[PDB]
């Protein structure tokens, strides 16, 4: 399956090692993924169906 | 934009259909008799009948002999082979000089082979090798796939061994040519790019065309291409090796037996109508540097049945033949060889045709020159030499450019004349000074 | 012994794995690298007897030229402890 | 079919009678009756093949026909007799000495004849049934060979199984096998089996299925020169050196062994020695070492007849500083019989020009033939022969089939001979580059 | 920079010319020869235009007048990636290559082709690697965490990346560059961890990088000849590359230029002491400049009405009349006292010499009477004499000492001519005995 960016929908070349969120590029990472509040990364992964937290 | 060399302005002989010569056509001006002689010569070459013809062009330096050779070269067209050559190039340190002359002789004879190129492009969806022993695979069934569709092929053991050479797996874009059998692996497909996040497999996209593409080509080879193809001291010319062989092969004396066998095979292919024979022109510029031994071998080799039209050019007068001591001869050509030749004379020029030459080379190199500047350049060309004016067209344009102008005026011409010196003025400076200029 | 030992000049083409595969095939040709070497004896026994490969079907081996002694086998020279005595004349005496 | 019209293509042989008496004009050779009779005598002592190592020299002025008489001798000699026509410039080589070059020419001009007896079975293979031996020794096979006409089944030994496996042969592959010698070939793949496989192999060749009888019988005669045996026996894989030319100074023991076993082969009768003619054109272009080796190397029983041509008068010999007749030392002229040619009158020039016009398909009118005859007797024969073809092209450019006097006059005007070029450069010496490297390129001083 | 000690032409950084091609009196390390500098600037603009091919220019004059200095100014002011080939005249006489084909190699080494290509490259700082070995080793999977100053990511590795990471052992804290297409990893160096050192690279991995390649036509001729690998470019055993591979290359680069994938970069060939070439090499130079893919050839010579090599006669500049007809001649003049003084001051400035004004004037006078290279050799050796007496400044007595110790040309000629019996003459007669 093709991997996509979790917040922007583009080609997700990179995935963060902390919260397992696939992001597009550097601006996306430093503006969204790093300042992301806890408890919403599972909300992002629910759309991909990997809301691991149960 | 295109580069301009010395002979870019000349396109051809500029002759009419009736054989007469127009005064200003084809990049030529004047020289009507030698142009008509070379037109008769190119009609002889296009007749494709006779072998071993020779023509010597006689005339002073800067009279347009190599211009006539290039005009002959374009008049024959790209179909007819042409091997222009300096007379100094025959003296080689790997192989003897006569064998280099005979190599150039074979180089001036060419073939045409019509062949078709059918190819298969796309992704390996399936690869099922059927063994059918009789440990040895009988055949392999490979299915290819592109954007316009898919197509299944049946392949022999040798293409399967070439596939295993290229390390082709399922999902790799390949290249298969049906006639030759070349197998080239372009890379893994784009749909298989996310199996791993990072791997060495170069992911090329799927081809947008049909899998099967067929087109026809024409292969222009010469006889010498064939003789160096099947006479290798160390074989293996077919295998692609980016790093070379461990022993460098040396150029060797190719025997008459291989020439006879290549001639027999080429005649067999022509009699089937596969190949067409196009005789060409071997042009030897500055024949006066040829040794007497090359002249003797040329005397022998102008009698062969497959020899091309040989064009020689010289500018010397009563000169000693190279390699001799007391043999004076016209144009440095020994008198036995000059009986076989047809000498065409080349005349010098005067002021008006020098002016038309200079404005043609101004027009081709797209510098705008003023009229009185052109008259000064023509007068200076008549005084010094022609090629000095031809080589000082471009610094005049440079000095006009640095003064933010597009038209060359007289002051640029005097500035270039003061900066750059001809042979006579530099010789005058050379004679007066004592300490090595 | 030579002063500098150097591998052949590496050609680097950026963006193509076919160049890497072709260069890897050229430098490390399995027929030729198998030719200048030998097969281990356990592999020969496992090949001929266990898998039933005939002896003639083995790839050709042992074609590297034999060096003159064991001393000419490699360019590295081990520091001889016998030479340590003779390095210093005071120590040798 | 590859060969084109040359300067010497009209000559088909010496125009002799059965009594060695030359006809006035036969087989393209005109005149030179004494020279043609001498060449016929040389031809007869070649064809007898009982005399070894004679040197005959052909002497004459230029444009007389020494080369023409030599290649006429070659044409009357026929095929299956070796003939080597080399210039004196081919001797001087870098990796081979001059003496070894003459030895290679001498042994390239003499050969032996070998008879073959072939029983060939040329057919398309249908099936290769293998009868696998339990021990593996003496493997049996059932070959299904099949032409268009008939098919049968053959019995095969172990080594022919090895031969058909060491080169890969399958069903539908055209081969031929000899019964007596066991030679195996692979002609390719039959054209009926071309559409089975969608992409061809790298080496796969398409040949027609054979016709007629399966097993055919034929005898072949092979003529191998002694130099080819010298090349073959020198190296392990020496047949490439027959074609690349890298022989490399074959030692004397090899040639001595080859000579003695060709002699005992003649004794037991498998081979018959066929002598030949070596034609050293322009022999004045040779060193004194070459002349000395030619003198001492003609006294062996395996030495061909040497024909040499010279247009040089009393000039110096190369490699020395003294002048000698014909440019040859007196030792070489001692072991020589000289064929002397003489120049032609206007009738012989007219007939030779007419022959060369009929050879190049040029149709000459009578007045144009007379004008070309006058130009030939004035300047030279070869200038007129070269004028014929350009006169034809000038006539064809004027939309005419035959040549008139005007086309010959225009061809004479456009192209210059040697004498007019000499006068035209002697009149203006300032424009050309002198012997001292002085020239005037300025058109106005 | 490379390996660069002080050479004879090191102070030259180009041609001291304005935008109107007017030479400054002293600029860019080069002083004097105003007409020669303007002519060389015109030739420089002719090269930079690129629309003119196969022109031959000739710099001629007395020795020690700056013809080689002018050529080195042209070479320094060309720039980078425009090819410049400098050969002496005595180099084409080879024992394994013919002279005309060596000239063909020297011609074709100076024409370059310009290809632009883009590649993806991953260059980051590795946080940690983690690879789990299998039960036996049939399949190996592992994870890889790399970072930059901006980004941070985790990668899943297949078989081939793990095999290419075990080879070239990559630890935590390394900075490596990963080529995705060719599978090539290069270790740039260890990052700033105290425990070679290179700073951590900036963000935006998988970045587009454009590398512009300039390859001479001689390399393509050696590559396209299938019997020669690229190792003939370094070992130098090409062995008379044939004409058909060259004409194939000429047509292919022509179709590349018309297709738009490449751009022809013409260059300069400089031949030192062109008078040592022979007559057939001159003939090949005459008929080789006609070609469209030919450089602009600079020849420097000082001989005047000398014999030509391989012929018996004599010709001006040691060159036959047709080659002088094919060429345009730049004449260099000699130097007066002030130009010699400024050259010596520039040379002393580059060789790090602090020298007295009177010692400078003495070296200037020795450079007026005796040729300039004698004084230029004398500065450094006088400076060594100056440090020999522990003085950091070169004085007049150091210059007098260097004059007394190291002889010039004319004094050695006189000293030989007065004592000719001690040496060996043309006939090999020598009187070694000192008395009777
Ligand atoms: N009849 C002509 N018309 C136009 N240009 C000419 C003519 N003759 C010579 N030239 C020019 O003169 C230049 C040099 O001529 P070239 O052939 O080198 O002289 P040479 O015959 O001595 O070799 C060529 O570039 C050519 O363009
Ligand atoms: N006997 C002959 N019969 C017919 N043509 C001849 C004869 N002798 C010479 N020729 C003509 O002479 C030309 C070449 O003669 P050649 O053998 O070169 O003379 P030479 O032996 O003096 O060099 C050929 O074109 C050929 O047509
Ligand atoms: N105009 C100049 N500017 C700077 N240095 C110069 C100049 N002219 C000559 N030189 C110096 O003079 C020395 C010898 O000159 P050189 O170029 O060898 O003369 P030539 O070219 O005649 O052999 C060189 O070290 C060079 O740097």
């Amino acid at each position: 399956a093709k991997k996509y960016c979790d917040v922007t929908g583009l080609k997700g070349f990179y995935k963060s090692p902390t919260n397992n969120i696939r992001y597009h590029n550097a601006e996306i990472y430093q503006l969204i993924v790093k300042p992301m509040a806890p408890g919403v990364d599972q909300e992002y992964l629910k759309l991909r169906g990997a809301n691991f937290v149960l | 934009v295109t580069r301009t060399a010395a002979h870019t302005h000349i396109k051809g002989l500029g002759l009419d259909e009736s054989g007469v010569a127009k005064r200003v056509e084809g990049g030529f001006v004047g020289q009507i008799e030698a142009r008509e002689a070379c037109g008769v010569i190119v009609d002889l070459i296009k007749a494709k009948k006779m072998s071993g013809r020779a023509i010597l062009l006689a005339g002073g330096p800067s009279t347009g002999k190599t211009a006539l050779a290039l005009a002959i070269s374009q008049e024959l067209g790209p179909k007819v082979p042409f091997c222009p050559l300096v007379g100094s190039e025959l003296y080689s340190v790997e192989v003897k000089k006569t064998e280099t002359l005979m190599e150039n002789f074979r180089r001036a004879i060419g073939l045409r082979i019509k062949e078709t190129k059918e190819v298969y492009e796309g992704e390996v969806t399936e690869l099922t090798p059927e063994d059918a022993e009789n440990k040895t695979i009988s055949h392999v069934i490979v299915g290819l796939k592109s954007a316009k569709g898919t197509k299944t092929l049946r392949l022999d053991p040798t293409i399967y061994e070439s596939i295993q050479r290229e390390k082709v797996s399922i999902g790799d874009v390949i290249y298969i040519e049906a006639n030759t059998g070349a197998v080239k692996r372009v890379g893994r497909s784009d749909a298989y790019a996310t199996e791993f996040d990072l791997e060495t497999e170069e992911y090329v996209p799927l081809p947008k065309g049909e899998v099967h593409k067929k087109k026809e080509i024409v292969q222009d080879v010469t006889l010498h291409d064939l003789d160096v193809a099947n006479a290798r001291p160390q074989g293996g010319q077919d295998v692609i090796s980016m790093m070379g062989q461990l022993l460098k092969p040396k150029k060797t004396e190719i025997t008459e037996k291989l020439r006879q066998e290549v001639n027999k095979v080429v005649a067999k292919y022509i009699d089937q109508g596969v190949a067409e024979l196009i005789p060409g022109v071997l042009f030897i510029d500055e024949v006066n540097m040829l040794d007497i031994e090359i002249f003797t071998y040329l005397n022998k080799a102008l009698e062969s049945n497959i020899a091309p039209v040989v064009v020689l050019a010289s500018n010397r007068g009563m000169t000693t033949v190279r390699g001799t001591e007391d043999v004076i001869s016209p144009h440095g050509v020994p008198p036995d060889l000059i009986d076989r030749l047809l000498i065409v004379r080349t005349l010098p020029y005067d002021k008006d045709e020098i002016r038309t030459i200079i404005e043609r080379r101004a027009t081709v190199e797209r510098l705008q020159v003023e009229s009185s500047a052109l008259d000064l350049l023509a007068t200076m060309g008549t005084e010094t030499s022609l090629r000095y004016a031809l080589q000082l067209l471009a610094p005049c344009g440079i000095l006009a450019q640095t003064s933010n102008r597009k038209e060359i005026v007289v002051n640029d011409v005097n500035e270039a004349k003061l900066l750059f010196l001809d042979a006579k003025r530099s010789t005058k400076i050379l004679e007066t000074s004592a300490n090595y200029l | 012994h030579p002063n500098v030992s150097a591998p052949p000049v590496t050609i680097e083409v950026l963006g193509s794995s076919h160049v890497t595969n072709s260069i890897n095939n050229e430098l490390f040709d399995p027929l030729i690298s198998q030719a200048l070497s030998d097969i281990p004896a356990i592999t020969q026994y496992n090949m001929h007897v266990k898998k039933g490969i005939p002896v003639e079907d083995f790839p050709k081996t042992g074609l590297f030229p034999e060096p003159l002694n064991k001393n000419f086998s490699s360019n590295i020279s081990m520091p001889s402890m016998d030479r340590f005595i003779t390095e210093s004349a005071k120590l040798r005496k | 079919s590859l060969s084109l019209i040359a300067a010497h293509s009209h000559i088909t042989g010496l125009g002799l009678d059965e009594n060695l008496q030359p006809r006035p004009t036969s087989e393209g050779m005109v005149g030179q009756l004494q020279a043609r009779r001498a060449a016929g005598v040389i031809l007869k002592m070649v064809q007898n093949g009982t005399i070894a190592g004679r040197a005959v020299l052909v002497a004459g002025p230029p444009s007389t026909g020494k080369t023409a008489l030599a290649m006429g001798v070659s044409q009357s000699l026929g095929k299956d007799v070796p003939f080597t026509a080399i210039a004196g410039s081919e001797i001087f080589s870098l990796e081979l000495s001059k003496t070894e070059a003459l030895t290679q020419a001498f042994r390239k001009s003499i050969g032996i004849k070998i008879k073959e007896e072939t029983e060939l079975i040329e057919g398309e293979v249908v099936e290769i049934q293998i009868d696998r031996s339990i021990t593996g020794g003496h493997k049996q096979g059932k070959l299904t060979i099949k032409t268009t006409d008939m098919e049968t089944i053959y019995e095969l030994g172990n080594k022919m199984i090895d031969g058909l496996t060491k080169e890969k042969v399958l069903a539908g592959d055209v081969i031929s096998i000899d019964k007596a010698s066991g030679k195996i070939t692979k002609l390719g793949r039959s054209f009926a089996r071309s559409r089975d496989y969608d992409a061809m192999g790298a080496d796969t060749r398409f040949v027609q299925c054979p016709e007629g009888e399966l097993q055919k019988r034929k005898t072949v005669v092979h003529t191998v020169s002694l130099h080819e045996i010298d090349v073959i026996n020198s190296r392990t894989q020496g047949f490439l050196a027959l074609f690349t030319g890298d022989t490399g100074e074959i030692r004397s023991e090899v040639r001595d062994q080859i000579n003695t076993k060709v002699a005992e082969w003649k004794e037991e009768g498998k081979a018959e020695i066929v002598p030949g003619v070596l034609f050293i054109d322009e022999v004045h272009m040779l060193d004194i070492e070459c002349f000395s080796f030619i003198n001492r190397a003609l006294e062996d029983e395996f030495a061909p007849i040497v024909m040499m041509a010279t247009n040089r008068g009393v000039s110096k010999t190369r490699g020395t500083n003294y002048k000698s007749p014909h440019g040859l030392p007196l030792d070489l002229l001692d072991r020589s019989i000289i064929i002397t040619t003489k120049s032609y009158n206007e009738q012989e020039i007219k007939t030779i020009l007419s022959i060369r016009a009929q050879e190049e398909e040029v149709e000459l009118s009578s007045d144009a033939l007379d004008l070309l005859t006058k130009t030939g007797v004035e300047t030279s024969l070869r200038y007129s022969s070269n004028l014929i073809s350009v006169a034809q092209q000038i006539a064809m450019k004027r939309k005419n089939n035959t040549v008139e006097v005007e086309d010959v006059k225009r061809a004479y005007l456009l192209f210059l001979d040697s004498a007019r070029s000499v006068k035209y450069v002697q009149e203006n010496e300032s424009q050309y580059i002198d012997d001292q490297g002085n020239v005037q390129i300025s058109i106005a001083k």
